[PDB]
């Protein structure tokens, strides 16, 4: 053998499985084909059900042997993880899991319920996606749609047929005998009907209950007509207890069969005489498998089409007699001869969706287009985002509350009379007001019709002024004092700034992502006072955007705002959660360092002071911290020398 | 305890209202009984120039009529009327329609009988389908315009609009105030500024609703609802008319608890306005900060355990707020829902329960996914033994 | 017992099989399990980040590694 192909997916299904079987049969001499399951039990199940021996599992020593020098990796999805030992030049043949007219992948955007998973996938594996994925397209319309919705290379497209819709034909491949699953042989029914409902938005009754409320009358009708009614629901619909109830009720039913999902229904497409479909892509699959009788059981047409935004018109790009009521569905099943799709109509739909099928395509043609493909990759840039406070810059008094102390110390001395509660208790007053505004934002997402929950300095001081009945003079004095103090206490963390600029000089993209309420111009003034160069670096400030790193939303906003083209994303920060856990959940490499902090003597010194003496104590404690920092991690002194010097000093 | 909780706040509010120029302060039903008693005592002693009046009302008596030209989308939100449904009766009641009047609109709803719990995504879909029906909107609007007659007349007869007035509550989101401001505008036919005094509220000023907050911190004061539920009559369900005059429906309760509570509160008002303070506003702020932080984070306190948590609260029958727990009661739970049914404060209830009960709760919590108990049993401090 | 330099970057040899950590804490949850620094391989150290307690961590393009002299060695 010369070439090596592995096939992977989360289940024994799809074009991966179809092509795997077809190659182990009709390509035993030119290719060595293996199927990598996700775990051991999956391999055991496949081997027990099929008897094949070319089945391994992920991270197996056989897999660690095959992946490093394989030739193709076939998949039905943009996998969430790829083997770290996968060869550099492998060809990821992504034979998608269906065609249709619904948006997918990057097109789902930041509002999608699946945003975090998409961001994780792409941040992790963008290099692979862009330089090693050969995406299978079936028509020019579908090719354009997929290229719009995904980040695939137009040069690596593969045009052809869906292996799962053309391999299990009458004389084709079958891993199981269909008659072993049916109460009677297929020939002993007048007609085989396949019910393929999708999962809906939401309804009081389960999808199956809304679509099939009375299974008893359905069985009566199907017995009258000697029809085999095969119920195949979306996996999410099976969680309903009504599904299990009606499944166990009709376990031995001769005319109602709840399809067992351990068997690939695609293998049985050639045995389906009628298909009751709604909004599932499988319809098109059926159309590609030769099925010609269709019933569109779409009672909730105006709750799905009016809701979702599609690329085309459902009624125009689908087929089947329209039906919107259970009673009319039964009337049709009893007294109706559903006619085959008109030749012109089938030509229309088949062009639109599987046009490239007319180019004399074949399985071997697909394998040839794959093998003869050439990877011409491009080296991609990396992304390096940086937290600001206590990462790129720090405070000359270390602790944030020192600032407030400073501000308080100015108020009481300005000559402007303030309320005692405000002066003496400024720390608690202001910090608790900030947290109050934050809770207000979090609790007013409906009233504001927005999920952004970040506050601004103006919000904090508005709360304070409107509920402490303060004059504009007092409020402006305090706010400007805080701003000027934050600016005047800035110090650079020079090593990380210089590392950021070395990265930028290497050609990488760098940016700043900070959670802070201060306005953007104040942040830029602080940065400029730390290092002027920093004024030229992109900035993602939460106050400006409304999303935060703590919730991970600011990272999603960065991903969808930039023309994300990076092979790696690294974020440098001090927060074990905002700058660590959360970004890691989004597939981002994190470098989380420790924040500056006092030790027992310095802390006790600061905690022992009242209002008059707390700020100079912050100054002296921070000088002690700077001294021990310099001694240990600048001068490189030993333990005894450092301890002697620090004692003698402090 | 209750004096520190209530009297400093009402002193702050009265002084702030005198400062803002308010001539009249209205105290709203239930929460305003004890608070108006306190305010009257403060005004008597300090000789302040400000009138106090009492107004009967509630969320139930004010929400439906407030739908002047539209049904609030909040009705279909996470904190709307369809939140907390447990049975079909709950759904029909939260719908404002009759059972048959409801099933006429939504025959699909006929399948909702005996639901066990009408919460979760089921309730989400229910709220959606309610929001999607214009017929429902217009029928609710008709019912609201009919029930609004008596409420408008009550407002017109009880509230002098030509004055500079304010309202004094204790805690809330601020949505009740918004509906009441809509009713005010409809009753006086103009943009009527209604300011509410709270201890705290979450929402900002919206429209004519103004909100003056005592404490500016993210604390939740629903904690003190048990006390106000000792007011000697139920929440006002609606109004009625007699002698050509509008009156609130008042179904009374026993007066013992509220009698003693008012005794204590007025003793505290006298003893609190008698303190030699250098700055009274700052002592208000300081005693309030300390007292709230104490009562909100001290579940093993003697008196928060033996008195407060024992107060009956319908929330719906007269059951304690956070009673002690027995071993078999915990043997009967498997979720946090079943335990919330037993108490409104797991920490306080556990601090009152036997050591074996606490140990059993610890044994079962990690699995049943119950909150972690991070307190110790309550130790009495004074009258530490039975005095009999 | 700690290998580090004030002058970054600098090359280090992995004496033993060294793991990568995405947090100076070296907590189990932050340890990468997809890849490690192979024994007898060299790697550039681009930063030295110190815990609050005064312990250095050597940052590489793949994450943090230890500075303990039994596990890394200046080239
Ligand atoms: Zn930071």
């Amino acid at each position: 053998v010369d070439k090596t192909w592995l096939f992977g997916s989360y289940a024994w299904q799809g074009n991966p499985k179809a092509l795997f079987l077809y190659m182990l049969v009709n390509c035993k001499e030119t290719h060595e084909c293996w199927w990598v399951a996700d775990n051991e039990e999956s391999m055991k199940s496949i081997k027990k059900s099929t008897g094949l021996k070319n089945i391994t599992f992920t991270d197996s020593e056989k897999a660690k042997e095959l992946f490093p020098h394989a030739d193709v990796y076939v998949t039905e999805n943009f996998r969430e993880s790829y083997p770290v030992y996968m060869n550099e030049n492998i060809k990821v043949f992504n034979t998608w899991h269906g065609v249709g007219l619904k948006h997918i992948e990057l097109a789902l955007g930041m509002n999608s319920v699946l945003a975090e998973s998409i961001v994780r996938k792409y941040v992790r594996n963008y290099d692979i996606y862009k330089n090693n994925v050969l995406f299978l397209t079936t028509s020019q319309a579908m090719e354009d749609h997929f290229l719009e919705d995904m980040a695939i290379s137009k040069e690596l497209i593969i045009r052809g047929k869906y292996p799962r819709n053309a391999v299990y034909g009458p004389n084709g491949i079958h891993t199981y005998d269909i008659n072993t699953l049916l109460p009677k042989n297929k020939s002993q029914y007048s007609q085989t009907i396949l019910f393929c409902p999708t999962y809906r938005i939401g309804a009081i009754q389960g999808v199956l209950n809304s679509l099939l409320p009375d299974f008893a009358k359905l069985e009566e009708v199907c017995r009258h007509k000697n029809q085999l009614f095969i119920v195949k629901v979306h996996p999410f619909m099976k969680k309903d207890n009504y599904f299990a109830e009606m499944s166990e009720k009709y376990k031995d039913s001769e005319y109602i069969l709840f399809w067992n999902d351990d068997y690939d229904i695609y293998e049985a497409f050639n045995s389906i005489d009628l298909a009751i479909i709604d909004y599932s892509s499988i319809f098109y699959d059926l159309l590609d498998a030769g099925v010609e009788k269709f019933i569109r059981y779409v009672p909730d047409l105006d709750e799905y089409q009016n809701d979702l935004e599609l690329i085309g018109d459902y009624a125009d790009l689908t087929e089947g007699r329209i039906v919107k009521s259970f009673q009319q569905l039964l009337n049709c099943l009893d007294n109706a001869n559903i006619k085959i799709i008109s030749t012109k109509r089938k030509q229309y739909l088949m062009d639109y969706f599987f046009g490239f099928k007319k180019e004399n395509k074949s399985m071997e043609s697909l394998i040839a287009d794959v093998d003869n493909c050439q990877l011409q990759p491009k080296s991609l840039k990396e992304l390096h985002t940086f937290d600001i406070f206590d990462t790129l810059i720090r405070r000359s008094t270390l602790r944030p509350f020192s600032i407030f102390d400073y501000v308080r110390d100015k108020a009481k001395a300005s000559g402007i009379k303030f309320p005692l509660a405000l002066t003496e208790n400024w720390i608690n007053v202001r910090n608790r007001a900030e947290h109050d505004v934050r809770d207000i934002m979090r609790k007013t997402t409906f009233e504001r019709q927005s999920d952004k929950i970040e506050i601004t300095l103006d919000d904090i001081y508005t709360r304070l002024q409107k509920n402490l009945l303060l004059t504009d003079e007092q409020t402006d004095f305090l706010k400007q004092a805080e701003i000027e103090a934050e600016i005047a206490h800035v110090e650079p963390i020079q090593k990380r700034i210089n590392y950021l600029f070395s990265l930028k000089a290497k050609g990488h993209d760098v940016a700043m992502a900070s959670d802070m309420y201060l306005p953007e111009d104040v942040i830029y003034k602080m940065l400029d006072r730390a290092d002027t160069r920093l004024r030229e670096i992109p900035l993602y400030l939460s106050s400006t955007i409304g999303y935060q790193k703590s919730t991970g939303k600011l990272y999603q906003h960065i991903f969808f705002d930039l023309d994300y083209q990076y092979s790696r994303w690294t974020h440098y920060g001090d927060n074990k959660h905002a700058d660590g856990s959360v970004p890691r959940r989004l597939g981002i490499q994190t470098a989380v360092h420790d924040i500056d902090d006092f030790i027992p003597f310095e802390n006790a010194m600061v905690n022992a002071m009242d209002n008059y003496n707390r700020y100079p104590a912050y100054q002296l404690a921070t000088k002690m911290h700077r001294y021990r920092t310099q001694l240990v991690q600048e001068n490189g002194f030993g333990n005894t020398l450092f301890e002697t010097k620090y004692y003698n000093y402090a | 305890y209750v004096g520190a909780s209530f009297v400093p706040y009402i002193n702050w509010a009265i002084k702030d209202a005198i400062k803002r120029g308010y001539e009249t302060i209205y105290f709203i039903s239930r929460d305003g009984h004890f608070l108006k008693q306190i305010a009257d005592k403060i005004i008597e002693i300090r000789g302040y120039n400000v009138k106090t009046k009492y107004i009967y009302g509630s969320r139930k008596a004010w929400r439906l009529p407030s739908f002047i030209t539209k049904v609030d989308d909040e009705t279909f939100w996470q904190f709307g009327n369809f939140v907390g449904m447990d049975s079909f009766e709950d759904l029909v009641k939260a719908s404002y329609l009759s059972e048959s009047e409801l099933l006429s609109l939504f025959p699909e709803f006929e399948s909702l009988r005996h639901a066990k719990h009408l919460r979760g995504e089921i309730a989400e879909n229910i709220r959606k389908i309610f929001k999607n029906s214009p017929a429902y909107h217009e029928k609710v609007l008709a019912i609201a315009a009919e029930k609004r007659k008596m409420v408008r007349q009550y407002i017109q007869q009880e509230i002098n609009p030509k004055e500079k007035f304010a309202f004094v509550e204790f805690w809330g989101r601020g949505y009740t105030q918004d509906t009441f401001g809509r009713l005010l505008n409809d009753a006086f036919g103009k943009e009527v500024k209604n300011p509410f005094y709270y201890v705290r509220s979450f929402t900002d000023d919206m429209g004519t609703s103004v909100r003056h907050n005592f404490i500016l911190a993210p604390q939740n004061f629903s904690f003190f609802e048990p006390i106000f539920a000792q007011t000697p009559y139920d929440s006002i369900p609606d109004y009625y008319e007699e002698k050509g005059r509008i009156e609130p429906i008042i179904n009374h309760r026993d007066r013992s608890v509220s009698d003693l509570i008012s005794e204590g509160l007025l003793k505290f008002t006298e003893d609190y306005l008698a303190l030699n303070t250098q700055d009274e506003d700052y002592f208000d702020a300081a005693l309030s900060q300390f007292n709230y932080q104490y009562q909100l984070n001290t579940p093993n306190d003697q008196f928060i355990c033996n008195v407060f948590s024992e107060l009956k609260d319908n929330i719906g029958v007269e059951k304690p707020y956070a009673p002690a727990l027995t071993l078999k009661q915990l043997e009967s739970i498997t979720s946090k829902q079943e335990l919330d049914k037993l108490t409104q404060s797991i920490p306080i209830s556990l601090s009152k329960s036997d050591v074996k009960v606490i140990d059993y709760y610890n044994k079962i919590q990690k699995n049943y996914n119950l909150p972690a108990y991070n307190s110790t049993p309550m130790r009495k401090a004074y009258a530490v033994n039975p005095l009999e | 017992q700690y290998v580090w330099s004030t002058q970054v970057p600098f090359r280090v040899l992995s004496l033993k099989q060294n793991s990568f950590y995405l947090d100076v804490s070296f907590a189990e949850t932050t340890k990468r399990k997809d890849i490690f620094l192979k024994e007898l391989n060299e790697i550039d150290v681009i930063a030295v980040d110190w815990l609050k307690g005064g312990v250095p961590r050597l940052l590489t393009e793949h994450g943090y590694i230890t500075a303990h002299k039994d596990w890394v060695k200046k080239s």
